[PDB]
């Protein structure tokens, strides 16, 4: 009964808010490439200025 | 070993097993006693048809709920994901690709946070500091532009 | 073998502690996060760039 | 007929997928969890140098 | 009228559509559930320290 | 005219979905929630809380986060068009200093 009644509730809020979480994670999931390289070289650059 | 009582079939003449066969070690000796921890005994059927009464009763329609809690939650599920299979696919992809691209530069994000963490633990409390070095910055390039040349 | 009463039992009663009462809550969630993420994603050519 | 088709659709090759969504949240979370004293440092003290 | 019910409810359910999301969602929660859930806690933990 | 069905075929299509119906994958997917769910209902509770909490608040700043991004984009175009320069500095000052 929980679950249905979870489910009745929740069900008319739903599909807006998968479009939003699939339209922002194709945003980052396109470019994982980017995002990687981006986050190494961050990583280099951080170390630098955190050693120092 | 354990001994066992089953009833081999609807209707039969019921038999004690000595469930586990042996392969080895310590035998069991003339005059051992089994107790009840490891001994079993067959189902019945009236337990089986009190098991699904009580079943049938306690998850089934009433007057309150008549389609019952499992008619209740199909009807549910199939009502609030009508036309949802495809945004959820796309959205379980697109999650699923964002995230693995983000735990595979886990290291180096988390590496990153460590160094501006005690970037900014060494830099925040000269803030004011740094206000003034930049007005005097300012000041004294002013000092050598009073004029175009 | 799936119908085990331990797991059953178990699942149950932390499905009624989980979701009891939080339709409101799992609601502000979603509208929450439906507007985040589209305001994201309407700079997607921006966070390209 | 139509929850099934509905879950079948969702959920039609989606194991792998599902699988690695599922351990990158895990890792992600644990290691969050981990350093997250870094993280409550730059929040804390990362507006003063910025706002100076 | 019982077999006729059992019959009714049977032809609903596909196995190939039943099979693959069955599939689906044990390829998805297969050794990771124990993990998934001190995930929900360290996130719990997380948000408390970050909120 | 019609007839209704038999026990054989009533058995025989509860027996096709058992056997084609990934029925094996039941248990162990339900042995998988009975691990995220083991002493942990009142966690998941709160953390639910808070994640709506946590997503009111971050919503509360979506303009902002706008904002910083159009900035950031501005900023770092203004840099990658002079990215050269940049070169040319790090190639040069070191030394000098």
């Amino acid at each position: 009964n929980v679950l249905s009644e979870t489910v009745d509730q929740t069900s008319p809020h739903l599909s807006a808010a998968l479009d939003g979480v699939a339209r922002f994670s194709e945003t980052i999931g396109k470019r994982d490439e980017d995002v990687k390289k981006l986050l190494a070289s961050a990583n280099k650059v951080a170390t630098v200025l955190g050693d120092r | 070993a354990t001994a066992s009582i089953l009833n081999p079939s609807l209707v039969a003449s019921r038999v004690i097993q000595l469930s586990p066969p042996y392969t080895g070690g310590p035998t069991l000796r003339d005059g051992a006693v089994l107790d009840v921890d490891r001994t079993q005994v067959p189902i019945e059927y009236d337990e089986v048809r009190n098991q699904v009464t009580r079943l049938l009763a306690d998850l089934g329609p009433t007057p309150e709920q008549p389609k019952g809690p499992f008619g209740d939650i199909i009807e549910s599920f199939a009502d609030g994901f009508a036309g949802k299979g495809e945004q959820l696919n796309r959205t379980l992809r697109g999650l699923s690709d964002a995230l693995t691209a983000l735990n595979e530069g886990r290291g180096d994000f988390f590496a990153v946070v460590k160094s501006l963490a005690l970037f900014v633990n060494a830099l925040h409390r000269s803030d004011q500091q740094f206000v003034a070095l930049n007005n005097d910055l300012a000041q004294f390039t002013n000092s050598f532009t009073n004029t175009d040349q | 073998r799936s119908l085990e009463p331990e797991k059953v039992n178990t699942i149950a009663t932390s499905l009624i502690t989980i979701f009891q009462g939080q339709g409101g809550t799992i609601n502000d969630i979603l509208d929450q996060t439906a507007q985040l993420t589209a305001s994201l994603a309407d700079r997607d050519q921006a966070i390209g760039e | 007929g139509t929850l099934l088709d509905e879950a079948a659709t969702a959920f039609g090759g989606l194991g792998p997928s599902l699988q690695r969504l599922v351990d990158s949240t895990q890792a992600i979370a644990g290691d969050f969890r981990a350093n997250i004293d870094p993280v409550n440092d730059i929040i804390e003290n990362s507006g003063p140098i910025i706002d100076s | 009228t019982l077999f006729e019910t059992i019959t009714a409810i049977s032809e609903q359910v596909d196995p190939i559509k039943l099979n693959e999301t069955l599939t689906a969602a044990a390829q998805a929660l297969d050794g990771l559930g124990d993990k998934f859930g001190r995930s929900i806690v360290d996130g719990n933990a997380i948000l408390a320290d970050v909120n | 005219s019609s007839a209704y069905p038999t026990i054989e075929r009533t058995l025989a299509g509860i027996s096709g979905i058992l056997t084609g119906g990934g029925i094996p994958n039941i248990e162990v997917i339900q042995t998988e929630v009975f691990n995220i769910l083991n002493g942990r209902a009142d966690q998941i509770r709160e953390f639910l809380n808070q994640l709506d909490t946590f997503t009111d608040e971050l919503n509360q700043q979506r303009e902002e986060i706008t904002r910083a991004i159009d900035s950031t984009n501005r900023l770092l175009n203004i840099v990658s068009q002079r990215n050269d320069t940049l070169d040319r500095v790090l190639t040069e000052f070191p030394p000098l200093i």
